[PDB]
């Protein structure tokens, strides 16, 4: 679904 | 008697627990401010204290060991679907007994179940969440034993959309096998009697609260204005 946000605070 | 290898796994969680759980919550005070005045009055001000929640559950996670070896897309059907429930776990630390509530460090920072019900929420609800709480505090799980159940929470192999689960596992066994060598090395009774059985539950509960509590969010984000009052973070985590 795509998530940047949560996707940016893992990596 | 405890490998060299799980007092490894026991030092990592509870250095990044600490490092994700301020007991001062100083923080708190950057949040759009709480209202008690004006129904969900207090919804500004809990979407932020969740949306940040969800951040250090977040920076959590990733120092559970042999998480990062997931999958990105794993990771996130993890984080996504167990927020909720690491949110409402972690906030046992801040729930007492006396009153019944959250305290973090003020009155103003205090919130009891008339606050949580100006934020959308009927009992059908909180009555259950209470009743967690409790429950979960009578357990005086140690710190270990804590960040134990929360890593546990995370990486839970049935959680769908799992496409790796034969993986996540294998990660959460090493975590089970060490909780359960902890509770009878270092948990003396009746400080131990069935622990291990009472907290796989708690798990079970969890997930109870979790398909009720996200019913609820589905019918105060259907509404725009409401949605409108939230953070960017918990739209994307618990869906848009
Ligand atoms: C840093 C900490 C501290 O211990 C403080 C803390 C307290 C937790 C609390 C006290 C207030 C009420 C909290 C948020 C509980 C929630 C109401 C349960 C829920 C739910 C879902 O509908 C999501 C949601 C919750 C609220 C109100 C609206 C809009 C958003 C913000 C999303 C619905 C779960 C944990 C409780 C969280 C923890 O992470």
């Amino acid at each position: 679904k795509n998530h940047p946000m949560l996707m940016n605070l893992l990596k | 008697k405890l490998s060299e290898e799980q007092q490894h796994i026991i030092a990592i969680l509870l250095d990044a627990h600490h490092k994700t759980y301020d007991p001062t919550y100083a923080d708190f005070r950057d949040f759009r401010p709480p209202v008690r005045m004006s129904p969900l009055s207090m919804l500004p001000h809990l979407a932020d204290l969740v949306s940040y929640s969800i951040q250090k559950v977040i920076g959590f996670a990733k120092m559970i060991p042999g998480f990062r070896d997931l999958t990105s897309d794993d990771q996130i059907v993890l984080l996504k679907s167990s927020a909720i429930e690491v949110i409402m776990l972690r906030s046992n630390q801040s729930f007492t007994m006396d009153d019944m509530s959250w305290d973090c460090g003020s009155q103003d920072y205090k919130y009891d179940v008339t606050d949580v019900s100006k934020a959308g929420h009927t009992l059908e609800l909180i009555e259950p969440l209470i009743k967690f709480q409790v429950g979960l505090k009578k357990l005086n799980l140690h710190e270990e034993e804590h960040v134990l159940l929360m890593a546990i929470c995370i990486v839970s192999p049935d959680r769908p959309g799992v496409q790796d689960a034969k993986l996540v596992e294998a990660i959460q066994d090493r975590l089970s096998n060490t909780l359960q060598t902890y509770i009878r090395c270092r948990h003396p009774p009746p400080g131990s009697h069935q622990l291990y059985a009472k907290m796989i539950q708690k798990l079970a509960d969890l997930r109870s609260l979790n398909e009720e509590h996200s019913k609820q969010y589905r019918s105060l984000s259907f509404q725009p204005e409401n949605s409108m009052k939230l953070t960017p973070l918990v739209l994307e985590v618990f869906g848009n």
